[PDB]
DNA sequence: TGACACGTGCCTGGAGACTAGGGAGTAATCCCCTTGGCGGTTAAAACGCGGGGGACAGCGCGTACGTGCGTTTAAGCGGTGCTAGAGCTGTCTACGACCAATTGAGC
DNA sequence: GCTCAATTGGTCGTAGACAGCTCTAGCACCGCTTAAACGCACGTACGCGCTGTCCCCCGCGTTTTAACCGCCAAGGGGATTACTCCCTAGTCTCCAGGCACGTGTCA
């Protein structure tokens, strides 16, 4: 009778029950089947880990140890997949990539 | 209030065990998660009515993920999504 | 006549961040006219939201929503 | 004295590396009210809302200059001119 | 059954141009047009209702959705038409 | 004796059907009585707007049925319909 | 089959766009761009066809693929 | 001399400009890689053709201005490449 | 040095259980529209000739842009002062969801 | 022609309209400091106007080939239907995950 979380069952860190409630209360459908929130939580955790890996690598690549928005921007615009997904996002304090056009360099 | 700020930390500790995160980047992560959540739920919500069904099942999420995500993200996201579900139903 | 407060140096520094090496002297006024329109389009939405809520203080989430409608989703303030 | 066009490269390499806001705060702070007064009198503003407007505007202008430089390159010039902005905007659809 | 707006578009056309007929193709275009804008307005009203934390759609929400969605003159007339309608409906 | 609510508002578009769509569409859990009357009035105004210009185009062509070419010739001439439907493209519509 | 999109057809389409004079190299680029557009739309269409478990691709699948890609098409329902 | 009259004719006219059979075979060729032995409804190919020709017409309309900016009369490949770059395609 | 990390009280958001009932998984018959094939003809596509127009490389040149030193001005940071108004609390009734019986607008 | 879905009548649960209270932070003012903008100067790099020339596109003609039309076969699978059942919402309990608020030390 000892309660144990559905996230622990699924091997997930993200909160399965909170996702399930957000679906049920979001007006997205009249019913929400029992497998939908586990799948969605796993998908979100994958994308989170994919971002944070690249952010940590950019931190080491700048000899910093604290991730900051510059590192997120570099983690996103230096991947041809993440950049296709995050097409409309503007990131505050993110700045830009270094990319001068070769036409304009000295002769 | 509600935020994801415990869980993003718990993932960071698994993936980079030295590193910390500023709360200023925590807010960016939280908004990113809410964005992707709303996209996936929206497109799953379409497929139900395009098929004249009342429910959302795992098939709707699988298809919305395949449509929204690019191919190389989609293959792995779907793969371990089915892994997680297979564990859940086998537990 | 505060629109002149976007000084010529500011437009130069902005164009420099975009990689522009050399700028013709009429670019400044066209940039000011472009900005004025973009500001008016965003504020007209933000003030509509502020009025519908019957607040008086315009709030940052109102601008987040205006940008989300106009396709320029902004992370970080909400 | 440096010859022309070398310092522009150092400026670009700096301002693309840094992340500070390039517009002065207080003048834009006044400008926002001088516009909004046309829509309602005695409006009042959160500081965060002005900071969000500033971030959006600087992102928009940098995004427009990145496209505008391609028009100059396509005409085999290096000086951007107003018709470059006009063309870029007309193609972009705005 | 293939329920449609076509028999209403017929009435509006007859009111505007009593001599003028309509092809099946233009009818399909008009019906798709109406089934588009209906969804756009209802969706935008939905977002306004949730951002205020209200249980209820009311004419204030539809009015503000119209004001945000439609360009200037179309909105300016449409708001006056909707207000005149809802008043005279309340008068009955 | 029933008098249909559309006739009470004097609209042509069906306040019944529109309220059925608003309820069945999961837009919100409750829908107040002014919403469908207001929405029908707006949709009727926009339909009359489009049909008026389409018929004017047909009359200038010395024809009598509006055909999709006439609809494209209408929408692409109005400086505000071309903002509402800027991304929409019309089958057989052609170009100006 | 891409060489089945004839040079006359490309010429007619560019003439509808008002191009008066056309370089001899435009044709292979136009074929490439048409092919990548078609492939994207057909992928989305078949993805809807598979989720519906249908074997026929319907006009609704194309209309939805076009809408999701951001270009609304009227007339086919 | 004739090209301007051709422009008038094809802008005034409303027919489809790509022959049907080759476009249909191209579509069925492409589809095979995503699922085998599909069928296509008769109108599905019409919807695809009505999309693709309008898309190219718009691309050529943009390409024309991209050419005029160079003070050229003729459109060239790099005009299409600029158009797609600025359009963000 | 002051932002993030570790600690505490605590409370309402999650989990285990049973009931109820209807959405959709299922197996069948159908019939219509898609695929396949024929003759044929003549619309459009393809190959050659001819040339003069549009593209463009070399050149001249000058005016518009940049880089610098000095003047100043209004921006930036800090302090006190305050009271409008966002936000929470307590109350209660106007109204909008659900059921039924009816019959006519729409197909 | 005829049917199913919109209309009128009633119940009644509640959430949102009104009034109060509050304590946050947005507005206003004082001053000091000086970063940044503004002005003037001139040197030279780039954009613009012109010439000569050339090769590759436009326009005409004859050939030819396969797109198209129309009729005939037939059978795969979109569509509808009746049955069933196992799945998910509603309710109730009860308990611990993580939320304000605090503290301090090192990137």
């Amino acid at each position: 009778a000892k309660a144990k979380s559905r996230s622990s069952r699924a091997g997930l860190q993200f909160p399965v029950g909170r996702v399930h409630r957000l679906l049920r209360k979001g007006h997205y459908a009249e019913r929400v089947g029992a497998g939908a929130p586990v799948y969605l939580a796993a998908v979100l955790e994958y994308l989170t880990a994919e971002i944070l890996e690249l952010a940590g690598n950019a931190a080491r690549d700048n000899k910093k140890t604290r991730i900051i928005p510059r590192h997120l921007q570099l983690a996103i615009r230096n991947d041809e997949e993440l950049n296709k997904l995050l097409g409309g996002v503007t990131i505050a304090q993110g700045g830009v990539l270094p990319n001068i056009q070769a036409v304009l360099l000295p002769k | 209030k509600e935020s994801y700020s415990i869980y993003v930390y718990k993932v960071l500790k698994q993936v980079h065990p030295d590193t910390g995160i500023s709360s200023k980047a925590m807010g960016i992560m939280n908004s990113f998660v809410n964005d992707i959540f709303e996209r996936i739920a929206g497109e799953a919500s379409r497929l139900a009515h395009y098929n004249k069904r009342s429910t959302i099942t795992s098939r709707e999420i699988q298809t919305a993920v395949r449509l929204l995500l690019p191919g190389e993200l989609a293959k792995h996201a779907v793969s371990e999504g089915t892994k997680a579900v297979t564990k859940y139903t086998s537990a | 006549d505060n629109i002149q407060g976007i000084t010529k140096p500011a437009i130069r520094r902005l164009a420099r961040r975009g990689g522009v090496k050399r700028i013709s002297g009429l670019i400044y006024e066209e940039t000011r006219g472009v900005l004025k329109v973009f500001l008016e389009n965003v504020i007209r939405d933000a003030v509509t939201y502020t009025e519908h809520a019957k607040r008086k203080t315009v709030t940052a989430m109102d601008v987040v929503y205006a940008l989300k409608r106009q396709g320029r989703t902004l992370y970080g303030f909400g | 004295r440096y010859r022309p066009g070398t310092v522009a490269l150092r400026e670009i390499r700096r301002y693309q590396k840094s992340t500070e806001l390039l517009i002065r705060k207080l003048p834009f702070q006044r400008l926002v009210r001088e516009i909004a007064q046309d829509f309602k009198t005695d409006l009042r503003f959160q500081s965060s809302a002005v900071m969000a407007l500033q971030e959006a505007c600087e992102a928009y202008l940098v995004g427009l200059f990145e496209d505008t430089n391609l028009c100059a390159i396509h005409a085999k010039r290096v000086t951007i001119m107003p018709k470059d902005i006009q063309l870029a905007r007309r193609i972009r659809g705005e």
